[PDB]
RNA sequence: ACAGCUGGUUCCAAUCGAAACAUGUCGAAGCAUGACCUCCGCCGAGGUAGUCUGUGAGGUAGAGCGACCGAUUGGUCCUGUCAAACUCCAAACUUACAGACGCCGUUUGACGCGGGGAUUCCGGUGCGCGGGGUAAGCCUGUGUACCAGGAGGGGAACAACCCAGAGAUAGGUUAAGGUCCCCAAGUGUGGAUUAAGUGUAAUCCUCUGAAGGUGG
RNA sequence: UGAGGCGCCCAAAAUGAUCGGGACUCAAAUCCACCACCGAGACCUGUCCGUACCACUCAUACUGGUAAUCGAGUAGAUUGG
RNA sequence: GUUUGACUGGGGCGGUACGCGCUCGAAAAGAUAUCGAGCGCGCCCUAUGGCUAUCUCAGCCGGGGACCCGGCGAAGAGUGCAAGAGCAAAAGAUAGCUUGACAGUGUUCUUCCCAACGAGGAACGCUGACGCGAAAGCGUGGUCUAGCGAACCAAUUAGCCUGCUUGAUGCGGGCAAUUGAUGACAGAAAAGCUACCCUAGGGAUAACAGAGUCGUCACUCGCAAGAGCACAUAUCGACCGAGUGGCUUGCUACCUCGAUGUCGGUUCCCUCCAUCCUGCCCGUGCAGAAGCGGGCAAGGGUGAGGUUGUUCGCCUAUUA
RNA sequence: UUAGGCGGCCACAGCGGUGGGGUUGCCUCCCGUACCCAUCCCGAACACGGAAGAUAAGCCCACCAGCGUUCCGGGGAGUACUGGAGUGCGCGAGCCUCUGGGAAACCCGGUUCGCCGCCACC
């Protein structure tokens, strides 16, 4: 399961990619969604590619996110250990964060926006004008790579 | 053979065995085929189906296993031919065969011939066919009468010792008798 | 182009195929009674005669078959469509 | 008519005779010099290489051999050696000489189309490299900026 | 295109491998297809009879009864729904 | 008088939101019919802008031609070259249909049907692919995004270059870009090169600088 | 003797020279790395407004709720004032 | 009284890209422009149509560029005509027979991708009547894509409907269809001049100036064949190659058509350097004198006259 | 399939070559012209009638890779080309990096001298 950043706006970028982007929940710059490892994601992710950060976070990585951006389907109501525990199957946001990653459920399916709503990243990131292989921010990101740039935007 | 251009034909083409442009005409039917086809020898008779690998024959005849029936004559001979159709034509009709068109081959149309012969027996036979009856013999040839007759011009029998010497287009009629009404594998 | 003055072919009439006769239709005369002819004395006058003042107007440079294929038997004949031939000869 | 016209290989491949005539013929005289009788059984063997991909007029395929070949006769005009230039001006080349209307041009001449690295000039030495002098003035007189290549050759 | 004829820019699509000429195997001529199947459509080069418009090689309609011998498949061009009459040699079964 | 031509046509707000193209036209400064925009009524459960897989379509790039074809070297098999109107080969990619996932629709009725009303048929630019042309801030295609009709931030200024698509108001953090002063933020750190004020100039009509040369 | 980096020569134009200007040389240049910051109406966040939809309703009057998946716009269509 | 068309790197002349077909352009689905490249069609054919039978071609080899025999020979032959495609017990050749190149009426595709639009075209059926074949079957003209034409009117084909109170006759009107042309080819019946001109507009579009370009023009550089009695480089300097300028010319059509006053001259001001003189220098095929060539350099100077409106240029006498 | 008939895929099957096989199931060559039928001339062929002979052709069986073809390993080659992105480089032509794809020639070594279906049959 990877993490996936819209890092760059939608002004003149193709249509076809921007309609990816869409299907798979992202609407605007600095949204985040969770996706399943599978042929027709990695096919979506890769289309993307150049205005996305994405990789697979760490257990405690999501756990911050989750807490401090997940929300509900509908409403302001705060995704915590109790919200978690009273309104899906686990009991706390890190049963919940594990099944994520294990791909064994999805936000929605627990009553969760697909949205992760993300800050902007504290201290800034490293361009979106290269890849992460040459400074930038840009494709695919190291377990720890994608943890930086996740908590900085907590 | 010559190189990456060359165009080698079908098999069945360079085997001088099937005339494809007549096949194709032949299959538009959408009904089984009466192949006729002759040997030295014999004279064979299937009726061939079309099929999702290859012909499928739901029934066929042999002048061979024509003296199974109580041929004791030669059989590439018209009588020999007529006999096959209508044998494996009423074989065909106990397969549940009711109708077909004459494939003869590469065989040439020629009237009186021995694949008209078969087409005539398997008519006889039940079998409905698309023909014409002034291309087949009169009968009297189909009986064999037409090598009774050469027999008369004796001298030497025609037939190294076989059976009879005058030869029979009694034993013709005999057989198609038997044909006719009862029997095994019909 | 050639073609046979006579050869068996469908009559519509008879309703089966007999030997028919080609020819080349022969221009009818006009009697100058119909009503076009009566509007062209009626509507020229003074000045321009709008229509009736147009003159001919010209040749394509290949016509099409122009023929009346009569029946031999029942003598009724038929028109079939044309089609362009600089020139057409019959025959015998 | 200056280079600056032809040298680019922005234009389409036009090069068959069936559909062109007119064609001027090539000022290119020989395409193998020196001892032609002999084959490259040499020591030494320098090559020219163009650096980048252009189109050369038949007009500097002939100057340039010219100049490189003539210069050669420091050898000799029997001399033992042998020249190669591999390329052959098979572009056809246009000039529109009305305005932009109906524009195509008329046939004014032909072009060898090179790519960078490809060897254009390959010599035939024995340890006397003249041949590397004779280079030196020969991509003198073709567009691109070359190399001059020494391959069989560790008599250094 | 410099013409507007049916055959505009048909050079490679109805022309054969230098291998695959001459006459084809009648097997494929002789197919029968039922309402409702999916069928491909592609020219053969060598059986001149039965054709579609060149426009429509490639595509892969729905047989829908039959004309004659030849069969009515439906297509869609683009958004608008067509009709074209084909002979089973110029037809593949879908998968 | 008529004009298909120029000018003008007066209050507020909310929703949607183009076309500068195709066919016909004594037609190209105009129309009509389509495309496309919008409104209304009807239908009633699927739909398909993305990706994956399966079943099909294809001869462009490339490559090659002791595979056709036609070009194109030399020597006594060898040796030197090519193709928009060549192909023994052959992509990326585009594309028909189907399934899966995604997204979407069933009170926001999608997909589709019928009807009312248009506007529009001078377009432009960037990028990729082009064809013509010595070239052009050239002409003429094509796919796409933008300007037109697109604010705000940056780029000295500057329709289409970068960030960015924007209700009001307020706090905060970033983007492009920038941190010596003008001018918000570093006369930041480790190391190296340059002595020409090279340079302090992404892109560009706009920022030149070449072949050739250099014991700097 | 092979290669690479930066610079130099090649290098001529018309009212007053230029990198936006000042001016800069172990840089305020260039290349390799790195650290911390500044900086939009973007993104996050409080309140309000409009529009659409939902619940209640006679109501398009209130009240409550939903919008990550609503909020730019020439020609033009529609509608309230 | 009117007409005298459109397209078009302004318009005119030229051309027709004004109706059609093929290859390429066209970016491997489909669609796709230019006065884009190559080139065709406005017919011809009673067989050069249709079917059946028999058969296999170019070319080369061997035996007696005609003919005869054998062998190799997937196709280079032939198939009416462009181009591309198709075809070998055939779609080609030969022979024979035949008139389906038939009447009627449709389905569908095309014309017009998508996406509405006529004529025309094609594919595929049916009904009827036929041809050939043993038969399956083939024949809706030519293997496929060009060879085409509205309404009104006339002529023609077969049967029927109909014309004002009514009957007879004459002569009309109509249903279905064939033929006659509009090539500006989705169809007007159609020549020019205007500097005597007029109006509406356009910088949607030309002349002049500007702007972009730089083929042309001007100037420079690289290489240095060559000659220069010997000696490339005192001097001259080809070929080919790389550039700079924006003075000429051409191209483009961005700016102005509710006007940016023309050429040449003159007068008056500033500037550029690629320097003609002057200053300071280098080389010399530099004895001197007089030169030739080159470098730095724009302070100053660069004048008067004869022909011509001339710019330019030719000519005269002066001149550093 | 101890030899046959009709085929499907249509060179992995072609071209060329070696060896083996028949009082019989058989297929052929073969023998022969009164008939059906036949040669623009020939029972050559086509057609018909038939077994004295043969396994030499064909055919069937087993096998050979020199040519042609199919597929595969390794090398060429993650090269050539290319969908998406970049205030990366270059006077420019053009190039480079990241991401997703990915060839052709040719060389060397294997493979391939058909596979499969229905029917009939010591
Ligand atoms: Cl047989
Ligand atoms: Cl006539
Ligand atoms: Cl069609
Ligand atoms: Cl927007
Ligand atoms: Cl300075
Ligand atoms: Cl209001
Ligand atoms: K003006
Ligand atoms: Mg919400
Ligand atoms: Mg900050
Ligand atoms: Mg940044
Ligand atoms: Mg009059
Ligand atoms: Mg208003
Ligand atoms: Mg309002
Ligand atoms: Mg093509
Ligand atoms: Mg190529
Ligand atoms: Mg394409
Ligand atoms: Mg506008
Ligand atoms: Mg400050
Ligand atoms: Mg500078
Ligand atoms: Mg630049
Ligand atoms: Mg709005
Ligand atoms: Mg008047
Ligand atoms: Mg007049
Ligand atoms: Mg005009
Ligand atoms: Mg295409
Ligand atoms: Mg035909
Ligand atoms: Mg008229
Ligand atoms: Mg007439
Ligand atoms: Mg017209
Ligand atoms: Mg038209
Ligand atoms: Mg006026
Ligand atoms: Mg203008
Ligand atoms: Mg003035
Ligand atoms: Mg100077
Ligand atoms: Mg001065
Ligand atoms: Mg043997
Ligand atoms: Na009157
Ligand atoms: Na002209
Ligand atoms: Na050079
Ligand atoms: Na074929
Ligand atoms: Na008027
Ligand atoms: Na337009
Ligand atoms: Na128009
Ligand atoms: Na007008
Ligand atoms: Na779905
Ligand atoms: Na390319
Ligand atoms: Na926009
Ligand atoms: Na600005
Ligand atoms: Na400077
Ligand atoms: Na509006
Ligand atoms: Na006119
Ligand atoms: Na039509
Ligand atoms: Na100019
Ligand atoms: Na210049
Ligand atoms: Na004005
Ligand atoms: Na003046
Ligand atoms: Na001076
Ligand atoms: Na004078
Ligand atoms: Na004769
Ligand atoms: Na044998």
């Amino acid at each position: 399961m990877h993490a996936l950043v819209q890092l760059r706006g939608e002004v003149n970028m193709h249509t076809d990619i921007q309609d990816t982007l869409e299907m798979l929940n992202i609407h605007h710059v600095n949204h985040c969604t969770l996706v399943p490892e599978t042929d027709a994601y990695r096919g979506m992710v890769a289309k993307v590619n150049d205005f996305v950060a994405f990789g697979e976070p760490s257990q405690e990585t999501l756990e911050t996110v989750l807490a401090t951006r997940a929300e509900p389907l509908e409403g302001d109501a705060d995704v915590d250990d109790e919200w978690v525990a009273e309104h899906t199957d686990y009991d706390d946001i890190s049963g919940l964060a594990f099944a994520l990653l294990s791909e064994e459920t999805t936000l929605r399916e627990q009553g969760l926006s697909p949205t992760l709503r993300l800050h902007p990243p504290r201290g800034g990131h490293d361009g979106v004008k290269h890849p992460v292989k040459e400074g930038g921010q840009l494709g695919k990101h190291d377990t720890e790579g994608i943890d930086d740039l996740l908590e900085a935007m907590r | 053979a010559t190189g990456p251009r060359y165009k080698v034909p079908m098999r069945r083409r360079r085997e001088a065995r099937t005339d494809y442009h007549q096949r194709l005409r032949l299959l538009k039917s959408g009904k089984p085929r009466l192949v006729a086809r002759k040997s030295n020898k014999h004279v064979r008779a299937q009726l061939v189906t079309l099929g999702p690998n290859g012909d499928d024959t739901l029934a066929s005849a042999h002048s061979s296993d024509l003296a199974e029936y109580g041929w004791e004559a030669p059989t590439g001979n018209m009588p020999s031919a007529y006999l096959t159709g209508l044998l494996a034509g009423l074989r065909a009709q106990e397969a549940g065969v009711e109708e077909a068109v004459l494939d003869i081959g590469l065989n040439s149309p020629t009237p009186g011939s021995k694949v008209f012969a078969i087409q005539e027996g398997a008519i006889d036979a039940g079998l409905d066919i698309p023909h014409n009856d002034d291309v087949l013999a009169d009968w009297q040839r189909t009986r064999g009468a037409h090598i009774a007759e050469y027999d008369e011009q004796l001298e030497e029998p025609l037939y190294s010792g076989d059976f009879d010497a005058a030869d029979l287009p009694e034993h013709f009629d005999e057989l198609r008798e038997t044909l006719l009404d009862g029997d095994i594998e019909l | 182009m050639q073609m046979p003055r006579r050869f068996n072919t469908y009559c519509p009439h008879c309703n089966e195929h007999q030997e028919h006769e080609v020819e080349k239709v022969r221009s009818g005369r006009q009697t100058g009674m119909k009503w076009i002819d009566r509007q062209r004395e009626r509507n020229s006058g003074i000045g321009n005669d709008g229509k009736f003042s147009k003159v001919p107007g010209g040749d394509k440079p290949t016509k099409k078959t122009d023929l009346k294929y009569r029946c031999g038997e029942c003598g009724k004949a038929h028109l079939r469509e044309g089609w362009r031939a600089g020139r057409l000869e019959f025959q015998e | 008519k200056p280079g600056a016209m032809y040298r680019n290989s922005s234009k389409p491949a036009y090069t068959r005779r069936e559909y062109i005539s007119g064609i001027p013929g090539k000022k290119i005289a020989q395409f193998d010099m020196g001892n032609n009788g002999a084959g490259p059984t040499y020591p030494a063997q320098v090559e020219l290489v163009v650096e980048k991909p252009v189109q050369i007029r038949h007009n500097a395929l002939e100057a340039a051999r010219v100049a490189a070949n003539r210069y050669v006769q420091n050898s000799g005009a029997a001399a033992n050696y042998k020249f190669r230039i591999r390329k052959f001006p098979f572009h056809v080349i246009r000039e529109n000489k009305d305005g932009m209307r109906a524009p195509f041009g008329k046939p004014v001449g032909t072009a060898a189309r090179v790519h960078g690295a490809n060897h254009i000039f390959i010599a035939w030495v024995n340890p006397d490299p003249n041949v590397e002098e004779a280079w030196r003035r020969a991509k003198m007189k073709v567009t691109p900026t070359i190399n001059i290549d020494s391959s069989p050759a560790g008599n250094a | 295109p410099s013409s507007n004829g049916p055959l505009e820019g048909t050079r490679g699509k109805l022309k054969n491998k230098p291998r695959d000429r001459g006459t084809s195997p009648p097997q494929r001529a002789v197919e029968e297809f039922d309402d409702g199947e999916k069928v491909h459509l592609k020219i053969d080069p060598s059986v001149p009879n039965g054709r579609f418009h060149p426009r429509f090689d490639g595509q892969t309609g729905t047989v829908e009864g039959k004309q004659g011998d030849a069969y009515k498949v439906d297509i869609v061009d683009g958004g608008k729904e067509k009709t074209i009459i084909v002979t089973a040699a110029h037809l593949r079964r879908q998968e």
